[PDB]
């Protein structure tokens, strides 16, 4: 659910509302097939949602 | 998902946010004394 943009972070911060972070790249649902979840950074959701 | 091929409630609030942070900075400076 959670993500961490910057190195230093205490806690690990919530996906902003319309956005969400896959568990891991293969392990998805909504995701174009040009990118891979990393964490650092949170997707868009998907037209439709 | 592919991406491209390439005023009277508002003003308040923030007054009063520039206010509460004020007071957090002040208690914050007489914390340090």
């Amino acid at each position: 659910g959670y993500y961490t943009d910057v190195d230093g972070l205490p806690i690990q911060l919530p996906c902003k509302p319309g956005t969400f972070m896959p568990f891991d790249t293969a392990t998805a649902n909504l995701l174009d097939t040009g990118l891979t979840v990393d964490g650092t950074q949170c997707y868009t959701c998907q037209t439709g949602t | 998902g592919g991406g491209v091929n390439q005023i009277l409630s508002l003003m308040e609030d923030e007054d009063a946010e520039a206010a509460q942070e004020e007071q957090a900075i002040v208690d914050v400076d007489a914390e340090m004394q």
